[PDB]
């Protein structure tokens, strides 16, 4: 989808790659599907049962994995991502992994569009919509 | 000694009296040590079976809350 070239241009590209690689006899160019790539990524995360969020951009997909993961989860995730990267590389799909503590450190809060954080009984923060 | 106001109700009188002791209450709270004061406060109330753990530490302008009957021994 994201490349627009003629057959002649592709051949020229092939020949220039062949000039960069003096040990190769020819370079075969194959067209792959972005939807396939993204789908195999999401299928792998479901198969590993990891919690995640997905974000789409004009030229990429980002999977955000964040929170208090357990050591089994961290092991599985590291193995899966390491396998995927070796197949598809890192240009199109990115995996963001973030260990972090529970949100707002165990204060209580009102999470509507008019939310606020209790600092302590008798003390309101009103920092941002939550 | 000012008779300048006369009192509509229990709470109005009670507050008028209370606000008079603060000159003394200040002097006691200046020199006692708050951790006792709080310990006694929590003790004369029967609260949570008299002593329990606190996960969180949260200070609530405790200077104006504390009863004189709590302040005196600490001093």
């Amino acid at each position: 989808q994201r490349n627009t070239m003629s057959k002649k241009e592709l051949e020229v590209l092939s020949q220039k790659l062949r000039a960069l690689m003096p040990y190769a006899d020819s370079v075969n160019i194959t067209l792959m599907d972005d939807v396939t790539a993204a789908g195999q990524a999401e299928a792998g995360l479901k198969q590993q049962a990891l919690p995640y969020s997905r974000r789409n951009h004009k030229g990429g997909v980002t999977f955000v994995i964040q929170g208090a993961l357990d050591d089994v989860e961290i092991l599985r995730a590291r193995q899966f991502v390491d396998s995927y990267y070796r197949t598809w590389g890192g240009r199109y799909v990115q995996f963001a992994i973030e260990l972090k503590d529970d949100w707002l450190k165990g204060r209580s809060f009102q999470y509507g569009a008019e939310g606020y954080i209790k600092m302590s009984p008798g003390h309101w923060y009103f920092p941002s919509p939550l | 000694e000012d008779e300048d106001v006369t009192f509509n109700d229990i709470s109005s009188l009670s507050k008028h009296v209370d606000e008079g002791l603060d000159g003394y209450r200040d002097y006691l709270i200046k020199y006692s040590d708050r951790e006792l004061v709080q310990f006694f406060e929590n003790a004369q109330l029967k609260r949570q079976y008299g002593e329990e753990t606190e996960t969180v530490k949260r200070d609530k302008d405790e200077i104006e809350k504390p009863s004189i009957f709590a302040l005196l021994p600490a001093y």
